[PDB]
């Protein structure tokens, strides 16, 4: 019956770990960083 | 007749020094552990 709950698709409230439901997120994980190019 | 009143006096002995801080009491009354990051969060 526990509903682990969606965010809102926000971009805030993805950022900031807000769920709908039972579980609340520490936040979005990591998945990496994208460093601009250096021309030659 | 040399007394105290002729001899002089180079400098004193400052035996002992101390200082104005005050104890703190806070490892006690609080449930700490250090951080790595700049902001923490903690779950209930």
């Amino acid at each position: 019956a526990e509903i682990g709950g969606d965010h809102g698709y926000n971009a805030t409230n993805i950022a900031a770990g807000q769920t709908s439901g039972a579980v609340t997120q520490i936040g979005p994980a990591v998945m990496g960083m994208v460093r601009r190019a250096i021309p030659n | 007749s040399t007394t105290t009143n002729s001899n002089s006096i180079g400098r004193p002995n400052l035996v002992a020094l101390t200082r104005a801080t005050t104890k703190l009491i806070y490892s006690d009354i609080v449930a700490t552990q250090r951080t790595n990051q700049p902001v923490a969060a903690f779950y209930g």
